[PDB]
């Protein structure tokens, strides 16, 4: 009960305020939140357009 | 290492100069050396956000390793197979640098021998 | 000043503690503590004040050259890691006169006793002044020692702050 | 409400004045030593030993324990500098002159050795790192309009 | 939309599709599901309630427009009534020019963060545009001083035109 | 270092006197850097502030 | 400005016609309302200043100084109540009258549009200031302090009058708006060198400039608390405000005539900061602290860069609140022990726990702890002076070190340590004193959230 | 930075070989550890230096 | 036997090693009687007021007042302009001003040329 | 925890173009770390209790 | 800081408990009101080290000015108790 | 055995 109340008035209400703040006041202005572009690796699938990058060139198989 | 004495407490031309290597031409000494290739491509390395110092011939194994880390999360006690592939390729690349160094070290002595012989006799 | 007996006594205490610092281990300290005592035992009495000073001056020079650079210090002594650590918690008693009545009412017993001390302190002050101007030469006192009360029911002169001083660990 | 006859005055000329000054400052006429009459505005203020308050008897019942002063005692001209927070003039285990030599010697030795180690670097035997695509010309921001000076590395 | 995409460009995102290989469940996905329910939902409803209240009362504010007036060049010497309007116009342009540089700087910094490690190459139209505008801004407004004015701005230009005009004459003669 | 530390540490238990090495007092007093700088620079600065700057 | 001039004048009838025991309640209550209405001056535009009439105007420079000036009068009334407790009723009313008239001249000085109207009101502030020091000061030295204050200012002001009247004859006007358009460059001749000096030395003596400051330790120490608060907070800023205006008509001669004055200020920072480390008087230590912060203002006005003027404006407002608070804090102790010696009372943090929190906050702002506006103004001046010359970073840096030392030296000397045994009359802080300290620090810290309103015209 | 760390990672460790106070001994360990971090920065290994902070 | 102690300005001579604490003549000990005699008299005067229960305020210490009055208000009346005061004043007062003027004037004259000639890098410098 | 950062640093320091004297001090300091580290254990854990009787 | 306080009985017991471990006084003849120089026949140098063993027991130094005034075990109890504010 | 802790007046 003590932790439930603490997790409500210190982790749940503040995140509501922050998420409401970020989602509807900060993200509505240019470049306020800038996220580094996700890394794309050879042989992936893009969710936005379905593109399938070619896997790779064949490797000179090694060992050890 | 062990050649610092040979660079300071000994002869100079015997030991190469790291800031200026390579000194001799890139072909003289071998029968048409095969140009080192690169499995990865610029567009692929650019899209993987590899650090610039990692944009070497050893790439295309780091790219494989990075995919395993993202595709195995959370399995940080795994993907060790790809770790050695990139590490091993890095190990071979370092050997070539020593092989480049050893080549330079001898050719300087060979230049010493040729100059010494022609100079001493005349 | 400090006579000649006291200087050797002070030097002996310092020498052991500095020696105790070098030795660390108790068994070594006991072995050397008695050895250093013997070197004092050799030259006990011996009269010849002129030669007595020479032995002490040589002793002080030897102590200075061999003293520990970082002698052990008691935690609550000048130089210690806990010296004056509680001076910030020591509040005088005259501040209680400035308390608000609403917070004196939290301690009806304590301030009842204070009135007795304050009442006691006022009544005894006049005698303390008399006790001091009678037991003092014409040219003012020549020592910092104070006389006790030469009577029953008379408190010693100048006792209020000595008695009522803050406790060593007030909080 | 202190009168002008109980306040510091000019340098005493006759021995009689030096007697009044010593009595004024609560000192023995023998111990009362005015500062030199060099004209820096010292007047007849007593010159006390340049001993910090940190080297006063910690156990004596001072009227001002933190300042190590006694009520009515003549204060040193530089008392504020010699309080127990600022300047310590206590004897040290090592002589002052010997301390400076050791500290300067250590720093002087160390600085020279760093310079020696700067002109004689330690490095493992390896050729310069080789990178593809004209040594990462395009990756390092090189403009893709001017032709880069070609660079080629060969296997070996 | 919230802002004009032309002024503040944004390369399209490319989020790779998840391709898990380990059998373990990714905790982030579960936390994402929980977050969408305990945080994203209640916030969305409260905003929608407030959003509707802003549709019942809808009043508008407008971007002030200042019609151009004669610049300091056409102002008669020591004519305050003409110099005043030109000076006031110049100051507004000065503030506008300051914000234009801020826009280009913001685009430059967004690119350096959007492109990650590959920012030195992928950010070339941003660095170039920033360099050009700063050079333009510096020539217009720099070294004027705290008591800057249209008159001081004009004199700086005229000395740059003379310096550049003389250089052209020397080059032309060759 | 552990081997050197252990044997040197054990010597403290050998019943015997010692010598006051200067290199020991150099490290005990932190190279004398505090004793000099924290006693000289305050004196110079605080003497100048009163004799030159003010008086 | 008649919406502020007239009500200030009405504070005089209010004080004299009020009940005998209610003089402090009405003047404090109604002067606070005048301060509230001063917030209407913030109707500032990006291109044009707020010009009211032919006589008065208010740009972003005058506005923060006006709001500050009208905010101090209620504060100075609170600080004066204790030491005027046994004062004759009529004389007590004459004291409140001097403070009201001083505000009346200040609010007309900062808003005057014509430079001779500025001079008359700029010079008129001496009479109410001189009377407060010489009449309601404590020590014998007030008389000599009054003479030093009077004749240092006039020795500079009188040449300024000859220069101002000369400029009108040549230019035909002294209206500040006119000068912005009719200004002409100043040729390098011996005649103009002395015009430059006459237009600045009056303002330099009031900043004050190092070398010409041997009235601030006398006036700011021998004056009553109300005199010290206004002397330090608003009267030093008249010289700063004057220079920020008259440098408009001195270009380009300010390029080389500023060197001897930048050196005095740059090296005057260290000299005055060092003096604070050895002061045996809590009020004199705070007074010398003003000469160091105003030395940054002189350098900021003499290099003429957009950042320097923004830094100069912020510094003047920040210093006014901090210095006024420091004098108030030093006075609260003096009202108990009735002595200015800094070492007499120690360890006061054990007897006045809350008043020691006000000491800490005042010291933190004094040493320019970010993000307080003291740091914002000081930082913007180091940035500007760095571009003026990269070597100035050395002198700016050393002063920041010494500034922290003497600020915390007085905090440690008077708050920490061990209480003086024979000091047994340290009564708890009154609500008046605590409210007095809050009314300084709270607005000073709130300005950090919206600092653009104190950055001046070049924002 | 390489030399600045090296002097600190050595001088402060040297001062710790003879300190008695338990807190002071651990303090001189921090300075030596910080000096090592500076050496890491001096050899162009910023991420190793960051890792040393966390560990 | 052992090396002597070298006393410096910031390192006083230890009282034990001072060759005056051992020998105690008739007059030398008599002086220490007066020092303790006077200083014990003040200790008495202080304690009379200190312990008094009918005293509330500050025990004014005339020694403290004389200290501050000598440090601030008694300096100028005891000042004589002579070789030391004049030479020290000129060096400390005017020397630094002249030294700093040439450091900054020389620095700014050099920097001014590099800007007129276009040899100073100011590509992105638009904040002054 | 220390191994995964400190050891990697020393390997990179040794095998990198670097100041020779600075590298030496780093290696010496690591040895000096063990000496004062052991000083704590011996004088606090090992040996016999040197603290007062009533504890 | 969690250290149990000191009582008058506890102080007296420890003062004698340390002297009784001293190989210079007869335990049977050792009384609280027993001098050190006039009853038990001890030299001043022995007295000085009496304090050191006394200080190391209570863990706090005694001034040398006030150290050379404790000639009876009862006086030690008075000094140690008074310094540490022990009343019952 | 609770003792009285002397503090300055915290009411004001
Ligand atoms: C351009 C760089 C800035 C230059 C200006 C700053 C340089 C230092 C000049 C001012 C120093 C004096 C400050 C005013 C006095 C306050 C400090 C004081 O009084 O001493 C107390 C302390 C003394 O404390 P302590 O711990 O050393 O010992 C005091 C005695 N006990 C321990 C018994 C209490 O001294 C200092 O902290 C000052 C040391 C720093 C000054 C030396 C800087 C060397 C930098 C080398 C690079
Ligand atoms: C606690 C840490 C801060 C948490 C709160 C932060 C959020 C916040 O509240 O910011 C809101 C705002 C800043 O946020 P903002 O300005 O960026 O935006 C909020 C409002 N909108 C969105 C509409 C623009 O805070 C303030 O602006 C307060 C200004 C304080 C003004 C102080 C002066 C008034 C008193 C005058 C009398 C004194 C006169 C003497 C001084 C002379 C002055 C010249
Ligand atoms: C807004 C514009 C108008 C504001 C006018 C100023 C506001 C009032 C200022 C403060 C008034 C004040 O000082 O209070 C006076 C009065 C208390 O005085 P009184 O009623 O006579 O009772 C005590 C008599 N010993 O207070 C009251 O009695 C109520
Ligand atoms: C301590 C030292 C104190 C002594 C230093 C002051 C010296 C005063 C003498 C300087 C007088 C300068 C002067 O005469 O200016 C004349 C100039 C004439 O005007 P104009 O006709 O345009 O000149 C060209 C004609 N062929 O007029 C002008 O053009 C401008 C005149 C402006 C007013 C000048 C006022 C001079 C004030 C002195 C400087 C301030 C010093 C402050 C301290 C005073 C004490
Ligand atoms: C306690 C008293 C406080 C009051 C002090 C009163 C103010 C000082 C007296 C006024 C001094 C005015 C300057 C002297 C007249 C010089 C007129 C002149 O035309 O100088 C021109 C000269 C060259 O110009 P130029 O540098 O080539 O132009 C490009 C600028 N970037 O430009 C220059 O050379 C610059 C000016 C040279 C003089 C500067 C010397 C600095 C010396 C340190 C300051 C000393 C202050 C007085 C100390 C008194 C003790
Ligand atoms: C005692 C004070 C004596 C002052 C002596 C002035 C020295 C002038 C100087 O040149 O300082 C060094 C630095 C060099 O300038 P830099 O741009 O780095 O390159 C050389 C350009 N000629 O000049 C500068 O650019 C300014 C360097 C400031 C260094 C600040 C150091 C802060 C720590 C103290
Ligand atoms: C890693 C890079 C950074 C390294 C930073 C650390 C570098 C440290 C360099 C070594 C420093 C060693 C100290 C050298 C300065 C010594 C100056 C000195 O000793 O002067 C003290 C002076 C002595 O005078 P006095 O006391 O009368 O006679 C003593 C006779 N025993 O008494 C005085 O104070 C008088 C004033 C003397 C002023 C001398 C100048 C200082
Ligand atoms: C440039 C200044 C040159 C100063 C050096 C020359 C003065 C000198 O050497 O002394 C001359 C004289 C003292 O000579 P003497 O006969 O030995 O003593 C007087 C005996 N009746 O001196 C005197 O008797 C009278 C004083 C001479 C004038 C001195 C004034 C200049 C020195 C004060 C510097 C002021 C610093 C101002 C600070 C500005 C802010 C930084
Ligand atoms: C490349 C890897 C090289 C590794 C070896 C490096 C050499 C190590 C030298 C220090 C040895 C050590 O630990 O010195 C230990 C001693 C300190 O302790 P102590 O004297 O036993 O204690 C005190 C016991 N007294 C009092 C009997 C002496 O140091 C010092 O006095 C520090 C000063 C010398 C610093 C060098
Ligand atoms: C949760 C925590 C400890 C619980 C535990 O025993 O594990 C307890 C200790 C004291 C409590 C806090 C105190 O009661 C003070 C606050 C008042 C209310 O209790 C709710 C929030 C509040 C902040 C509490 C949150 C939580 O219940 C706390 C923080
Ligand atoms: C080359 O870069 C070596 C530089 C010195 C670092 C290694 C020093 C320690 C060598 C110990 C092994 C020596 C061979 C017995
Ligand atoms: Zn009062």
């Amino acid at each position: 009960y003590r932790h439930s109340i603490f997790a409500f008035t210190h982790v749940l209400i503040p995140v509501w305020i922050i998420h409401y703040y970020l989602k509807y006041h900060v993200t509505t202005k240019p470049y306020t939140i800038v996220e580094k572009k996700p890394r794309i690796f050879p042989g992936d699938t893009i969710l936005e357009t379905g593109e399938v990058i070619p896997p790779m060139k064949e490797f000179p198989d090694q060992h050890h | 290492g062990a050649h610092l004495a040979r660079r300071y407490l000994g002869d100079a031309s015997v030991e190469p100069d790291p800031l200026r290597m390579p000194t001799f031409p890139p072909d003289y000494g071998f029968p048409e050396r095969k140009e080192r290739e690169m499995v990865a491509t610029q567009q692929e390395m650019n899209d993987a956000q590899l650090v610039l110092q990692q944009r070497d011939y050893c790439a295309h194994y780091l790219i494989r390793f990075l995919k395993c880390k993202r595709d195995s999360f959370p399995n940080f006690l795994a993907c060790k197979h790809e770790r050695h592939d990139w590490d091993y390729c890095e190990h071979l690349d370092y050997v070539k640098r020593m092989k480049e160094f050893e080549r330079e070290r001898r050719l300087l002595q060979r230049k010493k021998r040729r100059e010494q012989r022609e100079a001493d006799m005349a | 000043y400090l006579t000649h007996q006291q200087k050797v006594l002070r030097l002996y205490k310092r020498a052991l503690r500095h020696l105790e610092s070098w030795c660390i281990h108790r068994d070594k300290y006991r072995y050397f503590a008695c050895l250093l005592r013997a070197r004092f035992d050799e030259h006990k009495n011996e009269k010849d004040m002129v030669k007595a000073t020479q032995l002490l001056r040589e002793a002080e020079e030897e102590f200075w050259h061999g003293q520990h650079p970082q002698p052990y210090i008691f935690p609550e002594s000048p130089g210690g890691t806990s010296y004056e650590r509680y001076e910030c918690y020591k509040v005088p008693e005259w501040c209680l006169d400035d308390w608000h009545p609403s917070e004196k009412a939290m301690y009806p017993d304590y301030f009842a006793k204070r009135e007795q001390w304050k009442k006691l302190r006022r009544e005894s002050w006049e005698r303390e002044v008399k006790q001091l101007q009678e037991e003092t030469p014409v040219g003012g006192p020549r020592t910092e020692a104070l006389p006790p009360a030469r009577k029953q029911g008379d408190l010693p002169p100048l006792w209020w702050h000595i008695v009522t001083r803050p406790r060593e660990r007030p909080m | 409400h202190i009168t002008k006859d109980m306040l510091p005055g000019p340098y005493p000329k006759t021995p009689e004045e030096r007697a009044a000054a010593a009595k004024k400052y609560n000192m023995r006429v023998e111990d009362y030593e005015p500062y030199p009459d060099d004209g820096t505005g010292y007047g007849d203020y007593p010159k006390l030993p340049d001993r910090s308050q940190q080297e006063r008897d910690p156990w004596y019942d001072w009227d001002h324990p933190d300042l190590r002063l006694n009520w009515g005692e003549p204060m040193h001209w530089d008392l504020d500098m010699y309080i127990r927070n600022r300047v310590d003039t206590s004897p040290t285990p090592v002589n002052w002159n010997l301390m400076c030599k050791h500290l300067f010697g250590f720093v002087a030795f160390m600085l020279f050795m760093f310079w020696v180690g700067e002109t004689y670097p330690a490095y493992q035997p390896v050729g310069p790192k080789q990178y593809p695509y004209n040594n990462l010309y395009l990756e390092r921001g090189g403009d893709p309009n001017k032709e880069p000076e070609p660079v080629v590395h060969y296997e070996i | 939309d919230s802002w004009d995409k032309d002024v503040y460009p944004e390369p399209p995102r490319r989020t790779p599709a998840p391709s898990p290989q380990t059998s373990l469940p990714n905790p982030i996905t579960y936390l994402t599901k929980a977050f969408d329910l305990l945080v994203d939902r209640p916030v969305t409803l409260v905003r929608e309630f407030i959003e509707r209240q802003h549709a019942k009362n809808k009043y508008y504010y407008y971007h002030r427009e200042f019609r151009r007036v004669p610049d300091i060049t056409e102002c008669q010497e020591k004519d305050v009534l003409c110099m005043f309007e030109a000076e006031m116009q110049w100051r507004r342009d000065y503030k506008v020019d300051q914000e234009i540089v801020n826009i280009i700087q913001e685009r430059l910094k967004a690119c350096q963060q959007r492109e990650g490690e590959s920012h030195r190459q992928n950010c070339a139209k941003e660095l170039e545009q920033f360099t050009q505008v700063v050079k333009a801004y510096q020539d217009r407004y720099h070294d004027l001083g705290a008591h800057y004015s249209a008159r001081k701005c004009l004199a700086k230009q005229k000395q740059r035109m003379l310096a550049e005009r003389k250089a052209a004459k020397e080059a032309a003669a060759a | 270092g552990f081997i050197l530390a252990l044997e040197i540490s054990n010597m403290t238990k050998n019943l015997k006197y010692h010598y006051p090495s200067n290199a020991f007092k150099f490290s005990t007093l932190l190279g004398y850097f505090p004793t000099i700088m924290h006693r000289l620079a305050p004196y110079m600065n605080l003497s100048m502030s009163q004799k030159s700057a003010s008086s | 400005m008649l919406k502020y001039i007239i009500p200030t004048i009405m504070l005089m009838p209010l004080t004299w016609l009020s009940k005998n025991n209610m003089i402090w309640v009405n003047s404090t209550a109604h002067s606070l309302l005048i301060s509230f209405t001063s917030l209407l001056l913030m109707n500032q535009f990006g291109d044009n200043s707020l010009n009211f009439s032919l006589l008065f105007f208010s740009d972003s420079l005058s506005t923060p100084l006006l709001i500050l000036t009208m905010w101090l009068l209620p504060l100075m009334l609170m600080a004066s109540q204790h030491h005027l407790s046994k004062e004759n009723l009529t004389r007590k009313k004459l004291f409140i009258t001097m403070l009201i008239s001083l505000q009346l001249f200040l609010i007309m000085t900062f808003t005057a549009m014509e430079l001779i109207l500025f001079y008359i009101l700029f010079e008129a502030t001496l009479v109410p200031t001189l009377i407060i020091i010489t009449r309601w000061g404590n020590q014998t030295e007030r008389l000599n302090a009054g003479l030093y204050f009077l004749f240092y200012t006039l020795a500079g002001s009188l040449p300024l009058l000859v220069a101002l009247i000369y400029i009108q004859n040549t230019v035909g006007s002294l209206n500040f708006l006119m000068l912005q358009y009719w200004v002409q460059p100043v040729h390098n001749s011996w005649s103009n060198v002395f015009m430059w000096l006459a237009c600045m030395m009056a303002f330099m003596v009031k900043m004050p400039l190092y070398g010409l400051h041997l009235w601030l330790p006398k006036a700011h120490v021998e004056a009553p608390i109300a005199g010290s608060m206004v002397l330090a907070a608003v009267l030093l800023k008249l010289g700063g405000y004057g220079m920020l205006r008259i440098t408009l008509i001195l270009n380009p001669m300010t390029d080389f005539m500023a060197y001897p004055f930048i050196m005095l200020s740059l090296w005057g920072m260290i000299m005055t900061s060092s003096i604070c480390l050895r002061q045996t008087d809590l009020k004199s230590l705070i007074a010398y602290s003003s000469v160091s912060h105003m030395a940054l203002v002189i350098v900021a006005i003499l290099i003429q860069t957009p950042w320097s003027y923004m830094g100069a404006t912020a510094l003047m407002i920040a210093h006014g609140l901090t210095s006024s608070m420091l004098f108030c804090l030093a006075n609260s102790n003096y009202e108990r022990i009735h002595s200015r010696t800094m070492i007499l009372a120690r360890g006061l943090q054990t007897l006045l726990p809350l008043m020691a929190t006000w000491w800490l906050l005042a010291s933190l702002t004094n040493l320019a702890l970010p993000p307080t506006i003291n740091l914002i103004g000081e930082l913007f001046v180091v940035m500007s002076t760095f571009s003026w010359s990269n070597i100035t970073i050395i002198l700016m840096g050393v002063n920041m070190v010494i500034t922290a030392l003497y600020s915390l030296y007085m905090l440690i000397m008077t708050q920490r340590g061990k209480y003086t045994y024979h000091i047994n009359n340290i009564s708890p802080s009154f609500t008046r004193e605590n409210a007095l300290m809050s009314l300084h620090i709270l607005p000073l810290l709130l300005l950090t959230l919206n600092p653009k309103i104190i950055l001046g015209p070049l924002y | 930075t390489l030399c600045l760390g090296a002097i600190t990672t050595l001088f402060t460790a040297m001062c710790a070989l003879t300190q008695n106070d338990i807190k002071k001994i651990i303090a001189f360990s921090t300075s030596s550890q910080l000096g090592l971090m500076m050496v890491t920065i001096g050899i162009n290994q910023p991420y190793l230096a960051f890792l040393h902070i966390c560990t | 036997s052992f090396p002597k102690y070298e006393a410096s300005r910031l390192s006083s001579l230890p009282t034990t090693l001072d060759p005056a604490e051992y020998d105690i003549s008739s007059e030398t000990r008599k002086a220490q009687a007066e020092r303790l005699a006077i200083r014990s008299r003040l200790k008495r005067e202080y304690q009379l007021q200190y312990y008094d229960p009918s005293r509330r305020g500050v025990i004014e210490d005339p020694a403290l007042v004389r200290w501050t009055y000598a440090r601030s208000a008694n300096i100028y009346p005891n000042f004589r302009p002579n070789t030391k005061t004049s030479l020290l004043g000129a060096l400390f007062g005017i020397g630094p001003l002249v030294f700093w003027y040439y450091v900054f004037k020389t620095d700014r004259d050099r920097k001014e040329k590099l800007i007129q000639e276009g040899k100073l890098d100011r590509t992105f410098n638009i904040s002054y | 925890t220390g191994f995964y950062s400190k050891d990697l640093i020393i390997e990179a320091a040794n095998t990198s173009y670097t100041n020779a004297w600075a590298l030496l001090m780093t290696l010496i300091a690591t040895s000096f770390t063990a000496i004062y580290s052991t000083r704590i254990i011996f004088f606090a854990l090992l040996g016999q209790p040197r603290f007062p009787t009533l504890v | 800081s969690d250290a149990p306080p000191l009582t008058l009985e506890g102080i007296k017991d420890r003062v004698l408990y340390v002297l009784k471990l001293y190989d210079k006084i007869d335990p049977e003849k050792l009384s609280v009101n027993s001098h050190f120089m006039k009853d038990l026949g001890l030299d001043s140098l022995d007295q000085v080290e009496i304090i050191m063993a006394m200080e190391d027991e209570f863990g706090f130094e005694i001034p040398d000015i006030d150290a050379e005034k404790l000639m009876c075990p009862q006086e030690i109890v008075d000094y140690i108790a008074d310094k540490k504010d022990v009343y019952e | 055995k609770r003792l009285f802790i002397i503090k300055p007046s915290g009411f004001y």
